């Protein structure tokens, strides 16, 4: 993520970075599935309505989590605050080889 | 096959005997200096061949650089070795 | 040509994932493979079957091949039949070269062959035959084995003791008999 | 460049499959020797 | 990979095919292929119990594995050598199995009696076939079955994959290789699979198929291999050098006698030179070892001849010296034998009753007798093959020193060439090479049965036909070389090298 | 006389190198307007 | 044979593929200088 | 008879200079029958492209090949003086 937090009064969002490289440096194409949540302690609560699925190229991936699905995702901005968003990728290569699942959390 | 001579003949117009000079070679195209000889110009004492001008063989040797540690006034320093045609072009 | 295949599954699970083949002409695209009970091979191959001039010298180059491991003068006694394929339980009554596969003269060597060559070679009851195949052939594990009858099997009528009098079977009874002899103590010429 | 290649396991065991590649003009390759666990069909269970 | 030591019994089973498929041309090879083969084990010292059987499609014992000629390699040497092609030409047939299965009785012992120590016995089989086979089943179960047989592969700590050593030489053309690779043995870092063109240069296909490892004390030792460097041909060989002020450099060489000693001419030092002033150069690397004393011959002086006229005496030119550091024998780093020792008689495969008067006669009979001296031309250890006058004409020979420098105005030939001299040079019977100054110290040796024995040392020349940095152009023929006898000098080698454990004779 | 000196630094791949000297009315030397003064040297990897 | 390619009995397959390798124990006896010493390890990189 | 030329010199001596190494190739391809499977996997595959080349008789792959086969060959040599 750009940022290694979250203002609650940030209009552009939560952006996060997806970079993907092989094991020997080399950049990889592909496309990956990304989603977010909030997590509570222990308890974790799916954003379904945040799930992307953004293009990889050049080994690089865009992805940004709005502020109005952030809310949606709840029934209080402040409420919120304390609180801790969890990013959960999943890149596939092109080729539907190979798959990688990687995870952001805290 | 060709094989011709070349002798070089140097002195130094000074009250003293030059220090260390440099003997730079172009050969005609299509000459390389004989290996065997440049061996005994090498161990020769005040003359010098560095080992990377040693083992190039005919091909790779139109530039010859004969390092000499000194070159007498009063009279002529002559040194010759052989060379060989190896490519043959007129002119 | 290789046969397609298709895959589905969800972003977030790989495990329940399943997957069909497509071929022009196979089932769905899973090759071909023999199987009985839980024994299954590469079934993905060839038959094996009008008397052009079998002579003495055509079988003594043909049996002195690389592949070439067992050579017998089997009776078939037992035919049994199925819907996935046949065999034929047939008695060894000689050994003109042992294989890979210690067997005495009297003992029973399970001969297997796909539904389809049914009309190769009708193999009746109580006839003697001269056959031979490859080590590649070989099924199971020892000593439980069992032949396959390919593309590479070697099947041959050979005439009864009463049956070489007509003459019309003496040319191959003087041929079948000389290529015994010239393989117990003789040998292959390379 | 992906190559597909479908195969039947016939033995159980640990396996061998393997596979070569060279190209044309230019004077490398480079073959893969990898193995793969073969096992039956059952489902892991710990009865009382 | 196929131990190597008289410390345990081992077989050698060679089956060679001779079908049709393999050709006069290359069952006649097979044969070298065997032939040096035995030779190059028998000059280790080991005793194999060979065993040959030639097939087809009915093998052929030539030699069992339990006969008292079993261990003669002179004598099998003369049965594989005997072996005709055609010994079978009616069964071209190729029935490797049968083969094999004969050879399993050969190790099969007498039923319910494992024999003394059978375990410890080695086992390597040496087939030579083209893969190519008709007749018979699969020779690979017969493996299996062997397998099993010595107890191999049949125990989790103690596989005893040291006892089985499978080597398969693929000749003729057309070779299934296929098949023969799964015959041969599969273990790691080792190699059993040679094919037809391993044949030329047959000493590299020997290296791989052999360890010295309890052999890499034996003496006089020699790798030939083309992939080996100057001193994989000459171990023993060492390079000596001498600083000291105004002196240059002094170049002498040296043979290393003993894991501590190393033997050169006693001229090239002398009592002024220091102990840290000469540095001995083993083999390859340009690592000097500090030196920790040099043993002068008590009997050397060359100047003890101040009054007759002789500038330099070289009687007794002998000197030992014992490095400050211990060597550890390498393929590059190895000791060369001395006369009268208990090397030199396993050596030369001779009876334990060897006695020092035996070797004398063997090394250097009264005749001319072929030797050499170790030579470095541009860097290079490159072989020079002499002649030792020790025939009649060693009295030709010797008398050609008083064309020597300084050798002129002398009274008596036999007063500066003692009987501690040995002679070669000349013209006859051969043009023999001659010695430079930089070979000075060089070891006199005889090459017989394929080892080395020292039994001379480069002492001093008539001529310098290797005037400075080379040598050739007109040598006369008066140019002689002299080295020290080891023979005439053992008393001294016998009393410095006690502790080096040798063992030289007490006669 | 005038140096021309060729660099090679190709990892492994010696240069078979072909060099010509153009003609000039303001120079004279084998080269003429009907004639090429051309060599056809080599030069070994990494070294000039 | 004659192309210009490599045939399959020419190309020696990659078969040690450890995930973990290299547990092996070195010990720093050479001679030290400033108080470091050190070790050169010729290791054998896995296919 | 005269002399060579211009492709005449340069072309051969390459071809001679590559031949020599491929003599001495059977010596060093069954050298690392006790080596690892690197040097038995390098040499195998630079013996063809230096095989090919020869017959080819391009200045281009025959030096190519000439270095590739070299290299390997300096690498055995090495591989050989840390076991003696
Ligand atoms: C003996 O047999 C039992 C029964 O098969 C085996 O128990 C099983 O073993 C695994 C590992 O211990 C358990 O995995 C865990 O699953 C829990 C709980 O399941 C969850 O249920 C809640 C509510 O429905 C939800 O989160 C999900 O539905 C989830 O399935 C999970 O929280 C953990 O992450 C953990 O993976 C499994 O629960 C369990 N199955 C049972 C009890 O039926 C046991 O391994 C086996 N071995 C022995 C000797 O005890
Ligand atoms: C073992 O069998 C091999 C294979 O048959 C034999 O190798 C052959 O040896 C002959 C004689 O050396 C070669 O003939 C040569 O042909 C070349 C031209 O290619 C020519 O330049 C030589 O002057 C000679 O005439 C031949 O190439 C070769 N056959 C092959 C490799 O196919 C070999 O002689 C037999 N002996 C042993 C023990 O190697
Ligand atoms: C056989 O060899 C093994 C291994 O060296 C040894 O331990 C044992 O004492 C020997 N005796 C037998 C016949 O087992
Ligand atoms: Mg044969």
């Amino acid at each position: 993520p750009t940022e290694k937090f979250y203002y609650i009064y940030n209009e552009k969002g939560l952006e996060v970075t997806i970079t993907a490289r092989f094991l020997y440096g080399k950049k990889v194409e592909g496309t990956a599935f990304v989603i977010f949540g909030i997590q509570d302690g222990e308890q974790r609560i799916s954003l379904p309505e945040s799930l992307k699925r953004i293009p990889i190229e050049d080994g690089s991936g865009e992805v940004v989590l709005s502020r109005k699905v952030l809310l949606d995702g709840v029934q209080r901005a402040e409420d919120l605050v304390g609180k801790s968003l969890y990013v959960s990728a999943t890149v596939i290569l092109h080729s539907g080889s190979d798959m990688v699942q990687a995870e952001r959390s805290g | 096959k060709n094989t011709m001579i070349l002798e070089i003949c140097t002195r130094y117009r000074g009250d003293q005997d030059a220090t260390m000079s440099i003997l730079d070679i172009s050969m005609m195209t299509g000459f390389a200096p004989d290996t065997d000889d440049l061996k005994q110009l090498a161990n020769g004492v005040d003359r010098y061949i560095s080992k990377y001008e040693l083992d190039k063989a005919f091909s790779d040797r139109n530039t010859l650089i004969i390092y000499l540690d000194k070159v007498s006034h009063s009279e002529d320093d002559c040194l010759a070795f052989k060379v060989h045609q190896y490519f043959n072009v007129e002119l | 040509i290789q046969p397609g295949a298709v895959k589905v599954y969800a972003y977030y699970n790989l495990e329940e994932s399943c997957t069909r083949f497509y071929h022009p002409e196979k089932e769905d695209g899973k090759l071909n493979k023999l199987c009985r009970d839980e024994l299954c091979r590469c079934a993905e191959e060839n038959c094996f079957i009008s008397d052009d001039k079998v002579t003495l010298e055509e079988r003594l180059d043909k049996a002195c091949e690389p592949g070439v491991d067992y050579v017998y003068k089997t009776r078939l006694v037992k035919v049994q039949l199925s819907n996935d394929f046949d065999e034929y339980i047939m008695a060894i009554e000689q050994t003109i070269k042992s294989g890979s596969d210690e067997v005495q003269v009297g003992q029973q060597r399970t001969f297997i062959s796909p539904i389809k060559c049914r009309e190769a070679l009708k193999l009746e009851e109580k006839k003697h035959y001269l056959m031979w195949g490859l080590s590649s052939d070989f099924w199971g594990e020892k000593p439980n084995l069992s032949y396959i009858i390919g593309k590479d099997t070697w099947v041959e009528h050979w005439p009864e003791e009463d049956e070489c009098q007509d003459e019309e079977n003496q040319k191959q009874c003087q041929d079948l008999g000389a290529f015994t002899e010239s393989m117990v103590v003789f040998g292959c010429p390379n | 460049l992906s190559v597909p290649y479908v195969i039947v396991p016939l033995k159980t065991g640990l396996q061998e499959v393997e596979v070569k590649a060279a190209v044309y003009h230019h004077f490398i390759s480079d073959g893969v020797r990898k193995s793969l666990k073969v096992v039956p069909e059952g489902i892991r269970m710990n009865k009382t | 990979k196929i131990v190597l030591d008289p410390s345990g019994s081992m077989n050698i089973y060679l089956v060679l095919d001779g079908s049709d498929s393999i050709g006069a041309s290359n069952f006649t090879g097979a044969k070298k292929c065997l032939v040096n083969l035995i030779e190059k084990v028998a000059s280790y010292g080991v005793k194999p119990r060979y065993g040959l059987v030639t097939y087809a499609t009915y093998p052929k014992i030539w030699v069992k594995v339990s006969e008292a000629d079993s261990s003669n390699a002179d004598w099998v040497t003369k049965q594989l050598n005997e072996i005709n092609y055609e010994d079978h030409k009616l069964k071209s047939g190729t029935n490797t199995k049968k083969a094999l299965q004969a050879v399993y009785s050969m190790m099969s012992w007498p039923d319910d009696v494992p024999p003394e120590g059978w375990n410890r016995t080695r086992h390597v089989i040496i087939l030579m076939t083209d893969g190519l086979h008709n007749m018979g089943g699969d020779p690979i179960t017969v493996i299996d079955e062997i397998r099993d047989l010595l107890y191999i592969g049949k125990d989790r700590k103690n596989p005893r994959e040291d006892y089985l050593d499978v080597y398969v030489f693929g000749v003729g053309p057309l070779v299934n290789q296929v098949n023969i690779n799964a015959l041969a043995s599969k273990k790691d870092n080792e190699q059993h699979v040679f094919k037809v063109k391993d044949m030329e240069n047959l000493e590299d296909v020997f290296y791989q198929m052999i360890d010295e490892s309890q052999s890499l004390s034996l003496c006089g030792m020699v790798w030939e291999h083309r992939k080996g460097t100057d001193y994989h041909k000459q171990p023993w060989q060492a390079k000596i050098s001498v600083i000291r002020p105004s002196k240059g450099h002094e170049s002498c060489m040296g043979a290393v006698v003993s894991e501590y000693f190393v033997l050169t001419a006693a001229h090239c030092f002398t009592v002024d030179d220091k102990e840290h002033s000469i540095k001995v150069s083993v083999g390859g690397e340009k690592r000097d070892l500090e030196i920790e004393v040099v043993l002068f011959h008590p009997n050397y002086n060359i100047n003890g001849k101040k009054e007759a006229g002789i500038p330099e005496f070289y009687d007794y030119d002998v000197a030992l010296i014992k490095l400050k550091n211990k060597l550890k024998y390498g393929q590059t780093i190895r000791p060369i034998c001395l006369p009268c020792t208990e090397g030199t008689t396993r050596a030369l495969r001779l009876p334990p009753t060897t006695t020092c008067q035996q070797q004398k006669e063997e090394l250097l009979p009264a005749q001319d007798i072929k030797a050499l001296f170790v030579s470095e031309e541009e860097k290079k250890l490159t072989r020079k093959e002499v002649y030792i006058k020790n025939g009649d004409k060693k009295g030709s020979c010797e008398r050609d020193a008083q064309y020597a420098p300084g050798y002129d105005k002398v009274k008596d030939i036999s007063e500066v060439v003692t009987p501690r001299f040995l002679c070669t040079g000349g013209v006859s019977p051969y043009a023999d090479p001659n010695t430079c100054r930089g070979d000075s110290g060089g070891p006199l040796i005889v090459h017989k049965r394929s080892r080395f024995i020292q039994v001379g040392v480069i002492s001093w020349g008539v001529v310098d036909v290797c005037k400075n940095q080379k040598r050739q152009k007109q040598v006369p023929a008066h140019a002689r070389d002299f080295h020290i006898n080891l023979f005439q000098v053992l008393p001294w080698l016998k009393e410095k090298l006690q502790d080096e454990d040798l063992g030289f004779l007490a006669a | 006389e005038i140096r021309a000196v060729l660099y090679n630094y190709r990892q492994n791949q010696e240069l078979k190198v072909r060099v010509e000297l153009l003609h000039n009315p303001a120079f004279c030397s084998l080269a003429t307007t009907k004639r090429r003064h051309q060599q056809t040297v080599t030069i070994p990897p990494k070294s000039s | 044979l004659d192309e210009d390619i490599i045939a399959e009995e020419n190309i020696v397959s990659r078969s040690e593929f450890p995930e973990s390798w290299l547990w092996n124990v070195e010990d720093l006896k050479e001679p030290p200088k400033n108080g470091i010493s050190t070790k050169l390890m010729n290791i054998f990189l896995k296919d | 008879t005269s002399l060579p030329t211009s492709n005449e010199y340069q072309n051969e001596k390459l071809a001679n200079e590559l031949k020599s190494l491929l003599d001495e190739l059977n010596v060093n391809e069954l050298a690392t029958g006790s080596l690892n499977t690197y040097y038995k996997r390098t040499i195998k595959i630079s013996g063809q492209k230096a095989m090919y080349a020869l017959k080819s008789k391009d200045f281009k792959k025959m030096s190519e090949a000439k270095y590739q086969l070299q290299k390997i060959y300096n690498e055995i040599d090495e591989a050989l003086k840390s076991k003696y």
